[PDB]
């Protein structure tokens, strides 16, 4: 199906080129050709505004006759569900509003934002659903169809529009918020870059033409900033009044209808269009150049250009705040009264600092205020949005689980905590208490076999210590993937691997003078599979890299060494698991031997190391070499016998818990542990209205 | 206190 017209332009043959599906190479053709045509986007725009230039217009204690009511557009993704309500409990007042976008690929963060909901009746969520990527032009299209939603609920007579989302959190009362936006309820707040516009225009790429489609950003190509208006933009969070989102909404004239078509096909759309409108309106004089939030930039750690699979463009975000952090909240210079970003799986005591400082201690002996639980699997959502990897870990994890039941009641007779595992795991969550990571827990069923009676079950599993130093700037190392380079991490919490990853190699840094240091990747038969040295600037703080290994990966515990000058510095070990799941089907032996009997070629690497094996003292035992092709031949019981002594040797079921009744007599019950995931967790517990209209 | 960063 040739296009329309010629397509020349070397951006949209690069698209064209990439696109995945058909659908997608259609409307980019289309877009190019309706912009080549001159027929796409606006060349002239009228200016209503009758000032010369921008406005910049110019106390929280009073108590106001007339409060605003503010509706809240949250716009959340991912599965930080807790602290999504933790955020909401202290946000949340009985004579506001909610309106709540959950990312159409966040299914299980939607699910508990409909329990929300369908609590309270001044909540409601968007029935439409958007894939809101990173810099994609859907944002705008997710905001202007909120607000046209809000102008037309006519039930809820709101003041203002106040965007937040799920790594937001309020750093002043609802109480002062109010005050302050009552005196001024005929402003609009903006927060503008202020520095050379030529620049913003190029480094937003404004001056290109970007076309949202599969879930990407397609640059297709150049275009004018059309004659006319002044172009502006900043900050993507904001709170705009009701009458200027009437405006924005229903206004047909020359410069809302030209804008409305220009930021359809832009990059970063609600960085800019907003300010652009509202300063070229009949609204510019009442435009404050401050948007109230303070936002974590650190250009030095998020500008990664981290969005590059995503957009065809290079992007920076803010960074969470840390401990550390506190005292900015304090800052009276200028007004602000809400903050990002905020994650509770990279730092929750700054969170908690917050809440306590603006509402309150709890009461003695509440629960669960240093913990944080994240739901990272649920059932509803199908083994097959797993992978084969967590599949069969999982499944490993639970099976630990069973195991520590079995063995933790002495009796003469019938055991009654011995178990068979049913299905598949229902429930999986990240586990961590004052921000140390204590590992899984894994909601499973299966049957009592004393009793014959299905339990349903909770098992939490730990990562065994395996970092070890020898006798220095060193302070940790670690080999995981997808690693955070903005917040310094691994988002792959467990360091689960499979034998297809392709695992990464970070070290932690102190200061000192400068040093090098040799890393070596040992497999689990001493096969020396990558050896490089590395300089440690005076100034590093962390250092990694992912070293070229052939694939698959030999099964089994890896060990990764660091010396100084063959002097023995440190080591880490990390576990390649063999699978027992192919397409989340139990594993056939010929997949099974192609998946676990270690490279295709006869080495991890062009280079071979043999020379090294001597010298570090890790010789290869023929009896261990054999014993591992024995094993990469194996399914069934067997291979499960092989995965779970790998496991249970570098992962330790802490304890196990039942949710409901129990036949097993040492088996407490979920609700009453700390550690579960069904303990009480009060902080993120969201209960009746209280008489002055709050939750919290 | 814009996001993008150029190409
Ligand atoms: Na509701």
């Amino acid at each position: 199906q040739p296009p329309k017209c010629d397509i020349s332009g070397k951006e949209a043959i690069s698209a064209l080129s990439r696109a995945k599906s058909k659908h997608c190479r259609q409307e980019i053709g289309e877009t190019y050709c309706r912009h080549k045509l001159g027929l796409l986007m606006p060349e002239k725009v009228t200016r209503f505004c009758p000032l010369e230039g921008k406005a910049n217009k110019n106390s929280v204690e009073y108590m106001p006759a007339n409060p605003v009511r503010i509706a809240f557009v949250l716009v959340v993704h991912g599965r930080a569900s807790r602290q999504l309500q933790r955020m909401f409990k202290a946000i949340y007042h009985k004579d506001h509003f909610y309106y709540i976008h959950v990312d159409k690929r966040s299914n299980y963060l939607h699910r508990q934002v409909l329990q929300v909901s369908r609590q309270y009746s001044n909540v409601r969520v968007t029935p439409w659903r958007m894939a809101t990527i990173w810099g994609g032009a859907s944002l705008l299209s997710t905001y202007l169809q909120s607000m046209r939603d809000l102008l037309e609920m006519t039930d809820w007579p709101w003041d203002f529009f106040i965007n937040l989302s799920a790594a937001d959190y309020p750093i002043r009362t609802n109480d002062q918020l109010v005050a302050f936006l009552s005196r001024y309820r005929d402003m609009n707040f903006l927060k503008s870059h202020g520095r050379d516009n030529a620049r913003f225009i190029r480094k937003q790429g404004l001056d290109r033409l970007f076309l949202e489609c599969d879930a990407h950003m397609w640059r297709l190509g150049d275009r004018r900033i059309p004659e006319g208006i002044a172009v502006d933009g900043g900050s993507d969070w904001f709170l705009l009044n009701r009458r200027f989102v009437e405006y924005v909404t229903f206004s047909t004239d020359d410069l809302v209808t030209k804008m409305k078509q220009f930021y359809s096909y832009t990059l970063l759309p609600a960085e800019s269009f907003f300010h652009t409108v509202l300063e070229n309106s009949p609204h510019c004089d009442t435009m404050v150049d401050n948007n109230l939030r303070i936002t974590n930039w650190n250009r030095k750690l998020g500008c990664k250009c981290q969005y590059k699979h995503i957009v065809d463009w290079c992007g920076c975000s803010p960074n969470d705040f840390k401990p550390q952090d506190f005292h900015r909240f304090q800052q009276t210079a200028r007004p602000t009264f809400f903050a990002r970003k905020f994650e509770a799986v990279v730092n929750q005591e700054i969170i908690g600092q917050l809440d306590y400082y603006l509402y309150g201690n709890y009461p003695a002996g509440t629960p669960g205020l240093r913990s944080y639980w994240e739901n990272v699997y649920d059932e509803p959502d199908g083994i097959h949005s797993l992978s084969d990897v967590t599949l069969t870990l999982y499944h490993s994890f639970a099976r630990l689980g069973l195991r520590r039941a079995e063995t933790s009641l002495h009796t003469d007779g019938e055991n009654s905590c011995r178990y068979y595992p049913m299905g598949h795991p229902a429930s999986v969550h990240l586990y961590f208490l004052a921000d140390r990571f204590q590992g899984f827990l894994i909601k499973h069923h299966a049957t009592n076999l004393a009793v014959s009676k299905l339990e349903t079950l909770e098992t939490w599993v730990m990562p065994k210590k395996v970092f070890k130093i020898a006798s220095g700037r060193l302070q940790f190392s670690e080999v995981g993937t997808d690693w955070d380079a903005k917040e310094r991490l691994f988002r792959n919490f467990g360091g689960l691997l499979g034998p297809m990853d392709e695992p990464v190699g970070m070290q932690k840094w102190g200061k000192g003078p400068n040093v090098t240091v040799t890393v070596i990747w040992v497999d689990p038969v001493n096969v020396i599979a990558a050896t490089y040295d590395i300089l440690i600037e005076s100034t590093a703080e962390f250092t990694h890299y992912k070293p070229p290994l052939n694939l698959p990966l030999r099964p089994g515990v890896w060990t990764v060494k660091i010396l100084h000058h063959w002097v023995p510095v440190a080591e880490t070990k990390f576990l390649v698991a063999p699978l027992t799941f192919s397409n989340r089907q139990p594993i056939k032996p010929e997949e099974a031997l192609k998946l676990h009997n270690g490279p295709l070629r006869n080495a991890y690497m062009e280079q071979s190391f043999q020379s090294l094996n001597p010298v570090l003292s890790l010789p290869i035992n023929p009896a261990q070499v054999e014993q591992a092709r024995r094993n990469a031949a194996s399914t069934g019981t067997a291979l499960e016998g092989w995965l779970d002594s790998l496991v249970g040797g570098m992962w330790t079921a802490m304890d196990i818990c039942a949710t409901g009744p129990t036949a097993c007599p040492v088996m407490q019950t979920c609700s009453q542990t700390a550690w579960s995931s069904f303990s009480p967790d009060p902080k993120s517990e969201l209960g009746a209205v209280k008489p002055d209209g709050r939750l919290r | 206190e814009y996001s993008g960063g150029g190409q």
